[PDB]
């Protein structure tokens, strides 16, 4: 898709230049971006390991020092 | 889409409290010329 083409155009050209920093700069904010999405209906596993389904709604609460650590990423 | 009818319920904020910043006005005093009983200006 066209969402794949803009990534493969900016990684094929760049991986000819920097072999070191490129794999970690793109893969950096995914440790931060996992904390922004809300929970609508989630899976769960109870204590003896078996799968249930839960429906709880939990907000995502991030401070302003995450959106200042994401702008520097 | 049971996650969409739940999200409408968490999105209902309490009622928007309104405070006004100017007095409610319909009428203003305007400058109109005045004439005496004969007809000419006063």
């Amino acid at each position: 898709s066209h969402e794949d083409y803009l990534i493969a155009r900016e990684l094929i050209v760049l991986s000819y230049s920097n072999r070191s920093t490129l794999a970690k700069l793109v893969s950096s904010p995914m440790s931060i971006l996992v904390a922004l999405v809300d929970i609508n209906g989630t899976f769960i596993t109870n204590e003896e390991l078996e799968l249930e389904f839960s429906n709880k709604y939990v907000r995502a609460i991030v401070p302003d020092q995450t959106f200042d650590e994401l702008k520097q990423m | 889409p049971k996650e969409s009818i739940l999200k409408k319920l968490e999105d209902i904020k309490p009622e928007q409290v309104k405070k006004q910043t100017k007095l409610f006005r319909i009428f203003e005093p305007r400058q109109l010329p005045v004439y005496r009983a004969n007809g000419e200006k006063e």
